[PDB]
């Protein structure tokens, strides 16, 4: 039931500034009024994000994504190796009702994309583990990081009502803890999946490394203020 | 004071000798509601079980399943446990459950069992020497057999080759035991490898049905997912004791505690890394964690030449938990005082005490 459509999706793959953004609870503790400096995975402060106006692109060590979102055109999220059924594939699709999370060696198509007229993209279902189903993930802009340690899946997300043209407003806001995972996997390559309609969608990737950051907790326990002491001397 | 001191005689003065704590009283723990059962029931209690040689799989994981229910079961004739002892079986586990269903006869129960020979334990299922797991077995023959012969359960009885641990056969291959070539016909040399089941509910002891389910356990490098739960006791407050929450152990006093946690926190610590407040996993409530009061205790004296009675000074410590009687005991801003009375008016001072008081000799 998947095809190859014919024109190219070469979406531009421009560059720009990621600014303040990308700063997430690093684990559950409260703390109130007071500085803290810890040292862990983090996008690094005006560093270089790519924009794509879908090629597979490489993990590392955590993804940093943003999406300006109109009307959820952005869907589902794969993750895997291989990208076939040798290895242990993940699977993300957040539907109309809930989000659905599977573990299993699938056979996606060249081109897999949601369909409309609900799980079409993948050929096979061989050797199943692990499932999942939870609440819906989803003018807006959407910003989720992506992590994978000792056999631990993190995901960060955050909602924002935003009413700016063009790129990432200038701003903080702290990314809270959303999920776990308790599977293994070694993923090294994801991809995104589309909602598209047979009859142009924008977002921003960035990548993450390890340094060291200060961060401030208010009197109610939020981050509202953070700097990076590799930066500028002043900084340090 | 004259064991310090290393001496029989005490000059008139203030000693500190040695320190005062309070013993915790008892231990408590808590741990969450533990939901969402293991769906044992329904293999347990099925209506039907397959045969040996296509005995059912079922993977369990992710879920928490009560050993104690089954293992105080009288229902089950054979509950033999090889890798653990059954008791310790509601604490230890592993990542996942493997649960194998079958049906055999009564004398076939002992064949399925580790470093074991026979035909349904070489033909039909095969355990492995090292298996880890449980066996439990039941009979069957009021459910299973059939008066007019449950010919419906099968069992292999002839292979060129034995059967791999954890290995089910379900190919219908005419066996050629001789030499003599057969075109799918059975012949002399040729007999069909499955024979029906003949149970009755009348056939003596050995030739009943016997429903029997394997739980295998594997502990891949995934974290273990499924066994017993953690056993809670309702907490204590206001007393100094040990507590054990959700694996963060303290000892100390705890009290309520007007902190808003955002609804994604655990526990707090206020600075130097040391934990203050605490939310309880059943009732969701912050909570407060004070260590339990100690304080270095003092001997204050006249002179042993002029009198031989004392009085005990416990520092920074609230006039509410002393221990024993003695005298009139009094609250000061350094502590609390036993021995000696409390008067209206103001002299030079003689043994100094703190916060602008003192004491002496006259009684003291
Ligand atoms: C969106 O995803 C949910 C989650 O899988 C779907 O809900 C399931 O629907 C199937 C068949 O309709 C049921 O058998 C499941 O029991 C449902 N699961 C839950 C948790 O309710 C839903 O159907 C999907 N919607 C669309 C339009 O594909
Ligand atoms: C189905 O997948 C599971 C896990 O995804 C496989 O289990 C493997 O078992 C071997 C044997 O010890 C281990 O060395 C591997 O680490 C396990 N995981 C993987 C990803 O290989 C299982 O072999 C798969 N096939 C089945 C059950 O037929
Ligand atoms: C921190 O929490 C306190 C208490 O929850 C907040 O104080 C309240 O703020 C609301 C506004 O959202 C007022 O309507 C209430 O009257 C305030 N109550 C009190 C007792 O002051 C405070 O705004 C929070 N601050 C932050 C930065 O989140
Ligand atoms: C854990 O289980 C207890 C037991 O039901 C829950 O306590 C109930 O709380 C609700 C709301 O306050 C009361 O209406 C019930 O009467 C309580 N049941 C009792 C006291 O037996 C408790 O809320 C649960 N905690 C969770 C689910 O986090
Ligand atoms: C020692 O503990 C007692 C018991 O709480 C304290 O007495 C309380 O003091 C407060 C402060 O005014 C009062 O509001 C309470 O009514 C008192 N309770 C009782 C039962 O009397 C006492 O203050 C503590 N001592 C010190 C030095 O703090
Ligand atoms: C970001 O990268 C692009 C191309 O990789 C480059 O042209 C641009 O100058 C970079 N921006 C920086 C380094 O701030
Ligand atoms: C992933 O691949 C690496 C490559 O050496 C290996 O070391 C690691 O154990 C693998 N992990 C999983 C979960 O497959
Ligand atoms: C099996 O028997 C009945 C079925 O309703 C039930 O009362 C009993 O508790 C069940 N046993 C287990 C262990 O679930
Ligand atoms: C105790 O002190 C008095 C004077 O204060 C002295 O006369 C007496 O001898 C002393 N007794 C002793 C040291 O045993
Ligand atoms: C005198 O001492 C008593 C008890 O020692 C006390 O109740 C009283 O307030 C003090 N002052 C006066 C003026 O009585």
């Amino acid at each position: 039931q998947c095809v190859n459509l014919r024109t190219r999706t070469q979406l531009p793959p421009a560059y720009t500034n990621s600014f303040t953004r990308g700063v997430y609870y690093p684990d559950k503790v409260f703390r109130s009024s007071v500085l803290h400096s810890t040292q862990d995975l983090f996008l690094p402060f005006f560093s270089n994000v790519t924009w794509f106006h879908n090629p597979v692109l490489p993990f590392n060590d955590g993804v940093y994504f943003a999406s300006t979102e109109k009307s959820n055109i952005i869907r589902g999220w794969i993750f895997g190796t291989t990208l076939d059924s040798k290895t242990q594939s993940l699977l993300i699709v957040n539907n109309a009702t809930n989000v659905v999370i599977k573990v299993c060696e699938f056979q996606f198509c060249n081109d897999p994309f949601l369909d409309v007229y609900e799980s079409g993209v993948y050929s096979s279902a061989n050797n199943c583990t692990f499932e999942y189903v939870s609440q819906p993930f989803l003018k807006n802009l959407r910003e989720f990081v992506f992590k994978n340690i000792d056999g631990y899946f993190k995901i960060y997300s955050k909602h924002t009502p935003i009413n700016l043209v063009r790129d990432l407003p200038q701003g903080f806001s702290a990314l809270e803890p959303l999920v776990d995972l308790p599977i293994g996997i070694n993923i090294t390559r994801f991809q995104t999946l589309l909602a598209l309609h047979r009859s142009a969608a924008a977002y921003y990737v960035g990548y993450l490394q390890p340094r060291t950051f200060l961060l401030k907790y208010n009197e109610n326990g939020t981050i509202t203020d953070a700097v990076d002491c590799a930066l500028d001397p002043l900084s340090e | 004071t004259k064991c310090t001191l290393k001496s029989f005689t005490v000059e008139k003065g203030i000693y500190q000798t040695s320190n005062f704590r309070v013993q915790p009283t008892e231990s408590i723990v808590r741990f969450p509601n533990i939901t969402n059962l293991c769906p044992f029931g329904e293999v347990f209690n099925a209506t039907r079980f397959a045969s040996v040689y296509a005995w059912n799989r079922k993977r369990i994981s992710n879920c928490v399943a009560d050993y104690s229910v089954l293992y105080n079961s009288a229902s089950f004739s054979t509950f033999k446990c090889y890798g653990v002892s059954p008791t310790k079986l509601n604490d230890l586990c592993f990542t996942n459950v493997y649960a194998d269903s079958f049906v055999i006869r009564g004398d076939e129960v002992r064949q399925i069992a580790p470093g074991q020979t026979g035909k349904i334990a070489d033909y039909n299922y095969k355990l492995p020497d090292d298996f880890t797991g449980c066996v439990i077995a039941w009979n069957s023959n009021n459910l299973d057999s059939k008066v007019g012969g449950n010919y419906n359960y099968r069992y292999r009885l002839f292979r060129k080759s034995n059967l791999k641990p954890f290995e089910r056969d379900i190919s219908t291959e005419i066996y050629q035991a001789g030499s003599k070539p057969c075109n799918g016909v059975e012949g002399f040399n040729c007999y069909f490898p499955l024979q029906s089941y003949g149970f009755q509910p009348t056939n003596g002891v050995g030739y009943q049905p016997y429903r029997v389910v394997v739980l295998s356990f594997e502990l891949l490098h995934a974290p273990a997912t499924v066994c017993g739960p953690k056993k809670s006791t309702n907490l204590v407050k206001n007393k100094c004791v040990n507590f054990n929450f959700n694996g963060l152990t303290g000892t100390g006093v705890l009290t309520e505690s007007n902190k808003k946690f955002l609804p994604f926190q655990q526990f707090g610590r206020d600075i130097a890394d040391t934990t203050d407040a605490v939310r309880d996993p059943q009732t969701l409530e912050i909570l407060d964690i004070t260590p339990c009061s100690f304080g270095g205790v003092s001997v204050i004296t006249p002179g042993t030449n002029t009198s031989n009675q004392v009085a005990v000074l416990y520092q920074g410590v609230n006039c509410t938990e002393v221990p024993s009687t003695g005298s009139n005991v009094f609250q000061t801003r350094a502590g609390c005082l036993i021995g000696a009375e409390h008067v209206n008016n103001s002299y030079e001072c003689d043994i100094p005490i703190g916060a602008g008081i003192c004491a002496s000799y006259q009684s003291i």
